[PDB]
């Protein structure tokens, strides 16, 4: 609640949550283009762990 | 090759064919002792490795 009252805004979680910013950090990575896109790559999968989790979670491929 | 020539009959490949004598087999419709009706459980695994491998081979699983 309080987190909720803290903050008034919600996402759709999950991989929703994680599959996001990582295009617009690689969008970036890419327009960035420095070695900076290096962590924007090193950045962008690293959202998808919890969904190889949550593909754990279903117990699922992960990699599809 | 020749042999589908050589033989006008022929028999579907790439798994079709596999999965039914399995569901067909009724192992309980051997009922004399399980010398039939355990050598027919290890049978229609024995017919589904066809499938499995290349169920296999790529994603999921064999038997997913």
């Amino acid at each position: 609640c309080r987190n909720v009252l803290l903050d008034p805004q919600l996402v759709p979680g999950g991989g929703a949550s994680e599959m996001a910013v990582a295009h617009a950090l690689t969008e970036k990575s890419k327009a960035m283009t420095g070695v900076e896109q290096w962590p924007y790559r090193a950045v962008a999968q690293a959202l998808e762990v919890i969904p190889r989790t949550l593909i754990q979670n279903c117990g699922a491929s992960t990699i599809r | 090759v020749k042999n589908a020539i050589d033989d006008g009959c022929v028999v579907p490949g790439a798994g079709a064919v596999e999965v039914a004598m399995a569901e067909a087999l009724i192992k309980h419709k051997p009922s004399v002792k399980g010398r039939a009706q355990l050598g027919v459980q290890a049978f229609a695994d024995a017919l589904l490795i066809i499938p499995k491998v290349l169920a296999q081979n790529s994603g999921f699983d064999l038997q997913e």
